[PDB]
């Protein structure tokens, strides 16, 4: 590697130009790959948040549903007693409160549906980020290694470091 | 969680009541406000003393939690949604 070699200078300059071209090319793909990787990561986290939140909706809905079973079974008793004493005001109030509970359940079920549909769209963006990334990777890797094949060859012919920096410089 | 927030409480007589809370309030003072507020609602005679009851809710991690430690503050509970179901743990 280190010390200066006994080979034609013409061959070294041509290989050095190629190192340069292949480093530029590799760098371009890598920059491209990384921008996507950043959006890939943020998308993956948001997706994981949405799955958890769907689960919490599922469980929230169970609880409000159980509340519904509680009210039909507690107000079974008292409604039958009440229209015997003619209190249609208090029956009205119980029914109003019940309408409120069912209304809120349906708002929650609606919110879950929305999030399911947004998870569906975002999971698709995610798949498309992945396909773009997969299309680049093999290219990124192959350019890098050709760049390495040339770098190491030049390093081995004792080429000065300031000359290798000029070629890697862009 | 802004300074004061609406918390939906699900009473064991079937009733829903909406209650304004200081985000900082402990569950024990909220249980207290709640059972005062319940008397303004139907079927308030079916309620035992407030101390027989415990709150249940869902955390942001989607787990169902029973809050036996009522000194805990409403803002530290990590509620998915501002509601509390009231149960006799039996």
């Amino acid at each position: 590697y280190q010390q200066d070699q006994v080979v034609k200078e013409d061959n070294i300059e041509a290989v050095g130009k190629k190192l340069h071209k292949y480093n530029t090319q590799f760098q371009e793909k890598s920059r491209e790959y990384d921008r996507l990787y950043e959006e890939y990561t943020r998308t993956s986290q948001e997706i994981q948040m949405k799955r958890t939140a769907i689960e919490a909706f599922n469980e929230t809905i169970k609880i409000f549903e159980e509340q519904c079973q509680t009210q039909e079974r507690y107000s079974k008793e008292y409604i039958e007693k009440f229209k015997r004493e003619g209190n249609e005001k208090e029956i009205q109030r119980i029914m109003h409160n019940y309408d409120k509970l069912k209304s809120r359940i349906s708002e929650i079920i609606d919110s879950r549906r929305r999030l399911e549909e947004d998870l569906k769209k975002q999971a698709a963006e995610y798949r498309e980020i992945d396909k773009r990334m997969n299309s680049i990777k093999p290219d990124l890797i192959q350019l890098r290694k050709t760049r390495d094949q040339y770098l190491m060859w030049l390093t081995q012919k004792g080429v000065r470091q300031k000359k290798l920096n000029e070629w890697l410089g862009n | 969680m802004p300074p004061r927030i609406l918390v939906e409480c699900l009473l064991p007589n079937g009733m829903i009541v909406t209650l304004e809370c200081l985000r900082e309030a402990t569950l024990i003072t909220i249980k207290h406000e709640l059972f005062k507020e319940a008397r303004k609602y139907p079927l308030h005679q079916l309620l035992q003393d407030e101390s027989s009851y415990i709150f249940v809710s869902v955390t942001q991690e989607a787990e169902r939690e029973e809050f036996f430690d009522e000194t805990r503050r409403l803002c530290d509970l990590r509620l998915f949604q501002p509601f509390l179901k009231v149960i006799e743990p039996v």
